[PDB]
């Protein structure tokens, strides 16, 4: 009932792996289609001559598992807008390498970070790659509702945080998004992967992300509160959250390490199985949400 | 050859003498297949890398992204699955056995760091906290999200078990102190920081790399006019001081070099003999002249340094 | 794209005659007695995930013989495919070369050049260039395989084909361009109004100097029926060695190949074609520095406007 | 054109100045002494129909001392020129050499390579690249005219250029294209928001390896009124040799210069700007083997979209 997929970062053994993931229940993963330390030198010797494989085979999977199972993640290494002059090139010629070998095994999409302020050559890169080849794969913006500068615990003695609200500040991270798709034109081929922290931001922030692209949602296990039988749930707050998107019929993607006795995702089904049921009205319109139609013109036409 | 693996992973990440001289050895494969780790013990340090001639070894389920000793007998590893592990030798040291493997990291463990006494350490991961563990009790104390990106560099206090600095891609240089509420405070003084190095003298006293090759001589005291010196043209790994009464500053970088400065920062060593990424440095407890570093090349290389 | 190479490595027939063709020229080579004295340096250009560096071993198995592989790639998503196989299997035998064939500087010369670098009009993916800016590696004695290749072109009529590209009008381009491009098709209902005949052929080695790959050719096409000219198919034969070859010409077809099916090269205007007239067609190979590209046109019964005039509307890229 | 040479001609400035370059580094590289003993290899790069050629040689006449001098050139209808002039009165001392700069072979090395290879926004006629290649004669202690060269960058209002723009859209293509393109022109009824601030430099020779052309850089220019920004204009400045030099900068123009003209990069969507507002650009300088282009967009106080992302719209041929 809830497309829901696994997000890890250490993959030893991908069919072991996936496996593994496939026994949890998850529908995909989102994996690093090369080591996310094995970081790669393009300009300079000798490090640029650096010889064996780059990743593991393509063979190691059925074309049907990486076309509808596998959702690639950029390397965390990977910085086109870095001050550095030479990570920005060594990143651009990094980014390319990595959205290449996702297209050539037609992966349905792969994950990339908006972190920071500025991505401006990072979304110069993007757009380079899709206008290069035929290749069709969705990319994904991991996009936090709150930036990480201000949900950090407030134990820096010298740099506190702030208690005042500032409106526009808070909703800094859709403006992040905002001026990443204006930089790409607007293509279709980018929507967002919103990462929900621990605790929620103004409502006003939430309602920032409203007619936005939003194909995944992104909650860490850090996220659930434990119940009196031990089991992962969610606040209410954060399960009115959920079933917005439940409606948006968005990917729940689960990241970070296990903290309790999967459970993650059954929480996720049993309050999709409490939903409300959907009326008349909602029922005779599944399937026509946001279809653009020509308005009848039963005057000048046979109807 | 003992009950234990028969390959070593090409990418050497540790090289760690202990009191004796025996030499640790920190590994990962970070392409083909598979995607897993491993640790090794070599009584002969010139008998490094090769496999067969080595004291003990083991198999991690995942890569090795950074270990330290945990004395004589444990080790301790960051590991890419997010757990930190603890990994002690057999009465014999012909074993490498596991203690504890603890998965309360949600990301990378991209670095560890054993506090002072030997009781405690602290983890920074990519999750972009920092936790203090307890060994013995194999549980985490406190967990802290102070960074607002990734955790290049923990670094105990050479002597006092409740200091240690951090850096991070958030720019920032934390220098903590659990005996405060707000533990940890912003060394004033650019490019990111990505290595952190104590003065084994001087305890306020400390040196850091940066993303730009820097090297960066700074005193807690009156955070200003700072030391420093272009050492590498890539980013900087690491700094590793030697044991010298008045010690030697190694720095290892993505350059493929490593060099080795004085107080003054300045070059009186230089060494291209890696092809691949630098990865440790390690100075004999024996020979305070000879130190060893481990590349990305699979090399082992000893070094006879001009004192 | 990797499903791309799996769909191509997955024709036995096509890899059971380069095994054959191997397997000949490694006699024709070494003699019984110098077995082990002569190793053949092996090149395979053009490599992708290596089916043809597997059937060169398979090659000098049968023919019982020593043989140093080097795989060169340019596409160096297929390079990870190599590097891994080398390392878990072939090993020191094969040496993995990502490079371009035309830009590697060899360590040494090799006794047999190997390559699949052709398409459903033979040339049309750059063979010709390809193979000549590796031939300075080759001994001043090596063999090429394929050593020869001809493309061939036959006169159709389907007003269901000639609708199908009508269809092919896309904004933001001329409005007329998806009649000056070849398509791949598997060719189905339509009619063919005369028998296939040569278009251009290629030979390598080409030891020849001011070596020139540019082509022109005129073909007349005898018809006996009534019909509608819409377009030409195209089809290629090749020679591997000696008697051991590859057609997708209908007339001489490798039974059971799958990795070639048809071109058709389009005319803009459809041609009335009376019994007992004759199609004359005039085709060229042209090329830049950069593109290469086909024109071409009707000349009989009636003229048509010379088609893709200067790659407008369709080059293939250097 | 022939005509086109006939106007690059007929600007005395920038021979002149061209001139005093030569002379100065006559001197520099001759001494009095060595006056008769040491002939100096001029090589003119890409001579058109020589006016180079003959400040080079009055340059030698003024400095009192000997040259050697070659006159490269690929268009060939100019070279016809060249020849004629060659017979009819330089002689033996100029060496027409008909040929594409980065392909000659030359019989030595040059002491000085002499070149007008600018563009509007200086390396977009892609003097970079060509120089780079003609770098390999020139002597380990040679001197290249011009031997630095920078582009400049300033924020525009002008609903009337906007406009102008707007007007170019063409039928079979993309019918934005006109936005992402740029273009030369006398600007005269705009308004200039920030002062010009550098954009990208080059130096010849680059003795530098990895010397790459390629530029990402970021502009932040002040605005003191309130405006709609609709473009940037660009500019040059170049050291020819020392304190000689040509700019179309407006704040350092040479005067009396005709040969250029400002360039305008457009933006698709016209951008408001309150007073004490930012006005932050990115550009790029991008190329691939066979072309070079540039990319670009606003980041503050809005972001545009990318233009010309891969050349899409606009590309300089290599
Ligand atoms: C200048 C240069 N230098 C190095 N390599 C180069 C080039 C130009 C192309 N190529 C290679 C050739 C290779 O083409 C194939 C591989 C396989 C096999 F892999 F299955 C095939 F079945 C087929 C083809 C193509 N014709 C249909 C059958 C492809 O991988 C390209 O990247
Ligand atoms: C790779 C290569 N090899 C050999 N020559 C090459 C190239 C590339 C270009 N060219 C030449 C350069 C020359 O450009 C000029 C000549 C005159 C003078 F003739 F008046 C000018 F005033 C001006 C220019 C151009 N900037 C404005 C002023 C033109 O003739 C081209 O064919």
């Amino acid at each position: 009932r809830v497309s829901s997929g696994r997000d890890l970062n250490c993959v030893p053994e991908i069919a072991d792996t996936l496996g593994a993931v496939a026994k949890q229940g998850f529908d995909f993963l989102c994996m690093p289609v090369f080591h996310p330390r094995f970081k790669r030198e393009f300009i300079q010797e000798p490090a640029k001559n650096r010889p064996g494989p780059q990743t593991r085979s393509d063979l190691l999977l059925s074309g049907r598992d990486w076309n509808t199972l596998i959702v690639g993640k950029l390397s965390p290494w990977i910085r086109p807008d870095s001050k550095v002059e030479k990570i920005r090139r060594n990143s651009e010629a990094a980014m390319l390498q990595e959205l290449n070998f996702g297209a050539y095994l037609g992966l349905p999409a792969f994950l990339l970070p908006l972190n920071q302020e500025d991505n401006t050559n990072l979304a110069r890169v993007l757009t380079n790659h899709i206008h290069t080849g035929h290749h069709s794969s969705m990319f994904w913006m991991r996009v936090p509702l709150v930036a990480p500068e201000d949900l950090r615990d407030d134990i820096i003695e010298n740099a506190p945080t702030t208690h005042t609200e500032e409106y526009s500040g808070e909703e800094k991270t859709w403006m992040w998004w905002h001026n990443f798709r204006t930089l790409c034109d607007y293509s279709k081929r980018i929507a967002v992967a919103l990462e929900i922290g621990a605790d929620l931001p103004s409502n006003h922030v939430i309602d920032r992300w409203l007619g936005e692209p939003i194909k995944a949602a992104i909650l860490p296990t850090s996220i659930f509160l434990t119940n009196k039988k031990g089991f992962p749930v969610l606040s209410k707050m954060h399960q009115r959250l959920i079933f917005r998107l439940l409606k948006l019929e968005v990917q729940f993607i689960i990241t970070g390490t296990n903290h309790h006795s999967c459970s993650y995702l059954q929480y996720l089904e049993y309050l999709s199985q409490n939903r409300p049921p959907p009326n008349a009205y909602e029922l005779f319109a599944k399937g026509y949400e946001d279809y653009l139609q020509s308005p009848l013109q039963p005057l000048m036409d046979n109807l | 050859p003992p009950n234990a693996p028969a390959c070593m992973e090409r990418q050497l990440e540790a090289a760690r003498y202990r009191s004796d001289g025996a030499l640790l050895l920190g590994a990962s494969s970070l392409s083909g297949r598979c995607w897993a780790g491993s640790l090794w013990l070599f009584k002969d340090p010139c008998a490094a890398p090769n496999e067969g001639f080595c004291s003990a070894g083991v198999q991690t389920e995942a890569g090795v992204a950074d270990l330290t000793w945990v004395g004589e007998r444990g080790i301790l590893v960051a590991s890419d699955s997010g757990a930190v592990e603890l990994w002690e030798l057999d009465e014999n040291e012909t074993l490498i056995v596991s203690k504890f493997c603890k998965y309360e990291h949600d990301d990378i463990v991209s670095t560890v760091s054993v506090l002072s006494s030997g009781t405690q350490a602290v983890s920074g991961s990519k999750d972009i906290c920092i936790k203090v563990w307890d060994l013995a009790q194999q549980v985490v104390l406190s967990s802290y999200r102070a960074h607002a990106a990734q955790v290049t560099c923990v670094a105990a206090s050479p002597h006092k078990d409740s200091v240690f600095l951090s850096c991070s891609e958030d720019n920032r240089i934390l220098l903590w102190d659990t005996r405060c509420p707000k533990p940890a405070s912003q060394i004033g003084c650019g490019y990111l920081p990505t290595s952190l190095a104590w003065h084994p003298q001087q305890s306020e006293v400390f040196v850091f790399g940066d993303e730009n090759g820097t090297v960066s001589l700074v005193d807690t005291k009156s955070t200003s006019c700072v030391l420093s010196s272009a050492v590498h043209s890539q980013c900087v790994t690491g700094l590793v001081f030697s044991p010298h009464s008045v010690p030697f500053l190694a720095s290892l970088s993505e350059d493929c070099s490593l060099a080795v400065l004085d107080s003054s920062l300045s070059e009186l060593f230089r060494s291209q003999a890696h092809r691949d990424f630098v990865r440790d440095a390690t100075w004999s407890p024996l020979n305070h002249s000879l130190l060893t570093t481990v590349g990305w090349d699979h090399q082992v290389v000893h070094h006879v340094v001009p004192t | 794209e990797s499903q791309t190479y799996e769909v191509f490595e997955k024709d036995p027939i096509k890899y059971s005659q380069y095994q054959q063709a191997i397997y000949k020229c490694l006699l024709d080579r070494v003699p019984e007695e110098e077995k082990d004295t002569n190793v053949q340096v092996l090149m395979v250009l053009g490599a992708g995930r290596g089916p043809l560096v597997n059937a060169s071993l398979r090659a000098a198995k049968q023919a019982d013989r020593r043989i140093k592989l080097y795989a060169v790639e340019k596409n160096p998503n297929a390079v990870v495919t190599l590097e891994n196989w080398q390392f878990e299997e072939w090993g020191s035998q094969v040496t993995v070369v990502s490079s371009d064939m035309r830009e590697w500087v060899a360590p040494e010369k090799a006794d047999i050049i190997v390559s699949e670098l052709l398409g459903s009009f033979a040339d049309n993916e750059l063979s010709p260039e390809c193979l000549d800016g590796a031939q300075h590696f080759l001994k001043d004695d090596g063999v090429s395989i394929p050593g020869e290749y001809t493309s061939f072109l036959a006169p159709i009529s389907s007003s269901k084909l000639y609708n199908e590209v009508r269809a092919c009008r896309e904004k933001d381009r001329d409005p007329e361009a998806q009649f000056e491009m070849p398509y791949v098709v598997r060719l189905h209902n339509f009619h063919q109004l005369s028998a296939p005949q040569p278009c251009f052929t290629f030979s390598h080695p080409n030891r020849d100097p001011m070596i020139d790959n540019n082509r022109y050719c005129t073909l007349e096409f005898p018809v006996e029926v009534n019909t509608v000219l819409h377009g030409f198919a195209g089809y290629f034969e090749t020679v591997l060695y000696q008697d051991i070859t590859l057609s997708i010409r209908p007339e001489t077809h490798s039974p059971g190949m799958f990795s070639w099916f048809p071109i058709l090269f389009p005319i803009k205007q459809p041609i009335t074609v009376r019994e007992g007239q004759t199609i004359c067609v005039r085709f060229w190979r042209c090329s830049n520095s950069k593109k290469v590209w086909y024109e071409w046109a009707v000349t009989a019964p009636v003229c048509s406007a010379i088609h893709n005039p200067t790659g407008r509307s369709y080059t293939i890229g250097l």
